[PDB]
């Protein structure tokens, strides 16, 4: 019995009143591959789907696999996971990359930054 | 704690009852002058759609017939000395019956039976706008006596009187000396005098009903002087008239550009004009629609709806539908399935448009995309379906390295003449083409065989991650491709590396050495470059380097690297400023400065005590 | 010319009738059901309304009566597989003449005439939602036929059952085993079938009348569990339900920095609350959670904009007895009693700003470093004067005659000024750091006038706008040095002549000042502020340049060894000139994108590095 502890990131842009907050993930090690990307998709499929990953080939090729572990970027197709017991991993997004990809911005009111402008000139 | 009283216990003991709904006239007047209408302008606009709805009904009656037909105009009178509005029209006009069936009735319309009794609704039935029957109870607004002279367009009708206070009770009379049509008077309120005033009238007509369907005269003179030419096919429409309404919507003095006429039936009646300003956009464009909708040819004034996409506001028109939902206040219903279909429609016609337009003319559509790429790069980042974000992205232009400057390709094309055993698109962000044919990256690049696009206005990059798909192909940067990716002697490198990693540990979480650059003694890579330079616009130096990891990755064939590998001895010192330097012009290159200043004083030191040999 | 029809000659001589006026119901149905609501989800809104206001009215009888308060509760039953939706309220209930009276009549409403008999106006007033007469019949936008079951609250009232296909003509009848209250009884339409859920209900319940005076049950489970905090005094409501209240309104689940709670009636009926969050602004931010509330009842405007755009980063909530409602219960667009409600809200606002200045230094602080963008925002896009002065007494600026880490107004700032000195002088730079060794700062250092120093960014085009501060003007250091009125004379000349020769397609004009010490080189326009930021913008989009000036500093090392270096390599030295020019556009903030800079750069120091 090789339990491995995993604390993983986790925000839900829908959910409501998301905060950031920290969970851990218990995962065995017999019945698991290897490889970082191999623990992520287990608790997708049974643990827990909320975690949303990008993974397309599984092999260290797209680049989609790629977050940060114990504040250093790595590959979880590549890397494998520790095998210490007392040792937990790390599991963070890319530094620190947050929704900004989907928060839309407005960039309003720029008009009226012109409008304040042609006094001067 | 769940509780509850609902039962079905309740039933019927004695013979039901029946009764007719009534209504308090009073309260619907007071509630119709009161608390409908947001503007007090509107009863004008109200009063000019009866008068049209009134000439339209005379001219068909007078088709019907197949008789002569008389002028047919609306007349706006203001007289200030009095304080009193007068409106004539010289349409069907009303009898003694038809006043108090209409007028007297709240909610009745004269029009309803009017198009029901078309048996065709195909003529008349899109050139009436009266559909509530509260359209005149609007004058009480502003009116504390209402004044009404009407007489029937029959061969022997009688001139009749209608006054009303707005009190719920009006008295009629019969009168003389009038003409044929309806002329009603509005003794204006005392806080209501403005629109006893020319200026006033003049503006909220050029508002609301500039295109009816008749002449409108305003003290006397006409003031339309300009048809509705969204009404005919677009073959009947000449340039200069398209040249005069763009200058009228846009109210610019330029010409448009590209001139569109949309007239769809199999969706819902759409007779919708659009155009695009020859002149670059103004910063009112790109702050928030500039289309104005018209239902049967008047103003429904929304501003807040937005029939169109954010990123089309750019464009200037009318849009034409006769079947949008109208509240009582004659506004747009807001969230209603029609609109949202309209709006839909719309965006992909004008998509549709665009790329015909593109494929017609390239230097024209190279023009139009030069000046307008910020609204469909908006369109890209806002777009949340992938359809309408691959319609967007149709509309984009890149330069590639394949071809030479000056020659924007598009996605489509650069797709269809790569490989088609690879599902990757690579674009490179640089201020110059020249810049992005040097850039580091493309260099380091060029071991690969393939075509990279060439990105250069600002928030580009930001809308390739949005679009992150396209024809089936994944978006990747050359920064995320060659970091995805995996002279000096071998102990000279290893000792020089160490040096510069304990000089920059805190600033540099890793060093590495790259064979593949041959003119940039230094490269910083981040995995998702992309997304990390415009997190920088938003979110001192120890802080950024945390939350960015700026991997060094250095060049060591380079010339500066091997003059550093023996000035690291002589002039630790001046070592440490180049590496610093260094390290500050890699970061430059990748775009992952927020504000250069501070590099400044360290450079002018390094430029002071690095030359003084000379 | 002119062609007018309008004359005067119409005479009367016909005898004057009299008549009243009339109104069809068929079409004033038809208008209700489809033409007047935007959101086919309000009639349940409506309803609730109404059984609010019959639970008023019952418990105003009550306490005139001065008897026993028996419980009184709003119970919202929904049966899917029915396809059906019961709301039912213990109030005063309805008679078979007040149901006719009431319900047959549109435009006819029981609350105004029970209003009308109130000779207090406050009692009752307040609390009492109806005032159009037209509510119930929203409730026939999605149903074919209600069942209502009244009984008068009287000692002796029958229970009464009404029945009203929606098609202009209602039946009544006898109902036995009806409780006291009135029961509503709603069939939902075959495409409206969507309110016969719990879910969705419970939603839009909860988004509409939430806050009703009463307790609100649906499917025997009731969601309210919190009171209108804003209607109870100040004193009365405590901080944890405060952070309650902020929690359910600004949908988070952190605490309220700042709890605002206006109460007057002078002006107009306020009973508005605000907070600001403790997390720094999230960019989607960049009617804001603060919608208008009229008798506790949601108005969902989102166009007239109660609240001033920039202050958007306020959470809460502002409720008006007196607002002006459409027919809809939407609000009247452009409207002024709105418009002195936005201007009544801003100035409480920044009062309230001032006085958590006043009363907490560091706090406030801390909140300008989390929202001073917001203050930046409102003072660009203002266009009152004395707006502007109030929005800029909010913010908050460290000196050059102070330490860092502490910020001081403008106010202070020129309390504190010399009587002579007429200006303010402000410097931008990244950090205090790099302000302190700017060159601009250091030219101006001769004089001991006090400056400013701002760092983050729009601070140049909000300083530009403001323009004007208790009467004194604000005047960066740029523009200070521009309006201000060891290489010998001819090396000198000769030399600024050299950068006249190779750099004259991009430095206008070449001058010696003897200001400068540290820095080689200075860059100075006219419109420094706003040449710098209208490049930002034409380099952000390419959309609708500028005369640039550069000066040398004679004592600098660097530009001395032009002297010797142009005569022995003068490719390098022409390098060296670009690259001072380049630097000294970068540090006027006026560069472009330095990207190309780079190139240079590197070439630079690789050839002039081939001595050691
Ligand atoms: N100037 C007029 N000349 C002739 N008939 C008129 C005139 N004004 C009103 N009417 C008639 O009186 C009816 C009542 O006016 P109105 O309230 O505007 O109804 P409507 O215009 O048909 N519907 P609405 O959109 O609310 O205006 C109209 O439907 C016409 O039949
Ligand atoms: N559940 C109820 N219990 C008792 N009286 C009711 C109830 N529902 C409606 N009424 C009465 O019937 C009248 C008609 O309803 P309604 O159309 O809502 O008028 P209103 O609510 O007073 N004005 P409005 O703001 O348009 O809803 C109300 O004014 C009440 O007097
Ligand atoms: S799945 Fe492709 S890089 Fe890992
Ligand atoms: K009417
Ligand atoms: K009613
Ligand atoms: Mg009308
Ligand atoms: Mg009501």
């Amino acid at each position: 019995p090789r339990i491995k502890k995993f604390a993983i990131y986790r925000w839900d842009p829908d959910k409501a009143g998301d905060k950031p907050h920290m969970q851990t993930y218990e995962v065995d090690l017999n019945k698991c591959g290897p490889m970082v990307l191999d623990a992520l998709i287990k608790i997708k499929n049974e643990v827990d789907s909320t975690l949303t990953f990008r993974r397309s080939c599984r092999e260290g090729i797209c680049g989609s696999c790629a977050m940060n572990i114990n504040g250093g970027n790595t590959l979880a197709c590549t890397r494998r996971i520790d095998t210490n017991l007392n040792k937990v991993s790390k599991i963070y997004p890319l530094p620190h990359m947050y929704v900004i990809k989907d928060l839309v911005p407005d960039l309003s009111n720029f008009y009226a930054q012109y409008k304040s402008i042609e006094p001067y000139l | 704690p769940l509780h509850s009283i609902i039962s079905s216990t309740e039933s019927v003991q004695g013979s039901t009852s029946k009764h007719e709904f009534q209504a308090e006239t009073k309260k619907l007047l007071d509630i119709v002058a009161r608390s409908l209408y947001s503007e007090k302008e509107v009863f004008i606009r109200e009063l000019i759609s009866n008068a049209s709805d009134a000439l339209e009904k005379l001219r068909h009656k007078l088709v019907s017939d197949g008789q002569a037909l008389p002028e047919m105009e609306i007349h706006l009178q203001t007289n200030a000395e009095k304080g009193t509005i007068t409106i004539q029209d010289t349409g069907i006009g009303m009898t003694q019956e038809e006043l108090v069936s209409n007028l007297g009735t709240i909610a009745r319309s004269g029009s309803k039976a009017f198009l029901d009794a078309l048996q065709n609704q195909a003529e008349a039935s899109s050139k009436i706008i009266g559909q509530f029957g509260v359209g005149f109870y609007s004058a009480f607004m502003v009116a504390d006596r209402v004044e009404v002279y009407s007489r029937s367009a029959a061969p022997g009708s009688l001139g009749y009187q209608w006054l009303s206070d707005g009190s719920g009770v009006f008295e009629i009379a019969e009168a003389s000396g009038v003409r044929t049509g309806t002329k009603i008077i509005i003794h204006l309120k005392s806080d209501c005098k403005e629109f006893s005033s020319e200026a006033r009238v003049r503006d909220v007509v050029t508002k609301y009903s500039n295109f009816v369907s008749f002449p409108l005269y305003l003290n006397g003179r006409r003031m339309n002087t300009l048809q509705a030419i969204w009404m005919m096919d677009p073959k009947d429409v000449g340039e200069w008239q398209h040249e005069e309404f763009y200058r009228y919507v846009a109210q610019a003095h330029d010409k448009p550009r590209y001139t569109l006429h949309y007239k769809t039936d199999a969706p819902l009646n759409i007779r919708s004009i659009f155009y695009v300003p020859d002149m670059k956009p103004s910063m009112f464009d790109v702050s928030r629609s500039s289309v104005a909708l018209y239902s049967r040819k008047v103003l429904i004034q929304t501003k807040a709806t937005d029939i169109l996409p954010k990123w089309l506001r750019f464009i200037r028109g009318v849009v034409d539908s006769e079947d949008i939902p109208l509240n009582l206040s004659r506004e747009l219903l807001q969230e209603s399935a029609l609109i949202r279909k309209l709006r839909d429609v719309l965006q992909q016609r004008l998509i549709k448009f665009f790329i015909d337009q593109s494929k017609k003319d390239a230097e024209k559509y190279a023009k139009f995309f030069e000046d307008y790429g910020l609204f469909m790069r908006e369109g890209i980042v806002t777009a949340t379906e992938q359809e309408v974000k691959e319609d967007i992205a149709k509309l984009l232009r890149y330069e590639s390295s394949a071809l030479p400057s000056g020659q924007l390709t598009s996605l489509s094309e650069y797709a269809s003449r790569m490989r088609a055993g690879t599902r990757n698109i690579y674009y490179l962000c640089a201020p110059n083409r020249h810049l992005a044919e040097h850039s580091p990256y493309y260099e380091a690049m060029k071991k690969k065989d393939t075509e990279v696009l060439f990105c250069f206005e600002q928030f580009d990059e930001l809308t390739l991650l949005h679009l992150r798909e396209f024809d089936k192909k994944k978006l990747i940067s050359v920064e995320t491709d060659i970091v995805v990716d995996h002279c000096l002697s071998e102990k000279e490198t290893e000792e020089l590396m160490a040096w510069m990693r304990n000089v920059l540990g805190s600033r540099v979480t890793n060093v590495k050495v790259t064979l593949r650059l041959d003119t940039h003694p230094a490269m910083v890579t981040v995995l998702e470059m992309g997304a990390a330079r415009h997190f920088l616009r938003m979110q001192t130096q120890e802080e950024r380097a945390q939350l960015l990891q700026p991997t060094l990755e250095i060049n060591p064939r380079h010339a500066l690297i091997k003059k550093l590998n023996q000035l690291r001895a002589s002039e630790p010192g001046l070592a440490q400023l180049l590496v610093d330097q260094i390290y500050e012009n890699a970061m430059i290159a990748a775009g992952l400065v927020d504000d250069p200043r501070a590099m400044v004083g360290r450079l002018n030191e390094l430029l002071v005590k690095a030359l003084e040999r000379h």
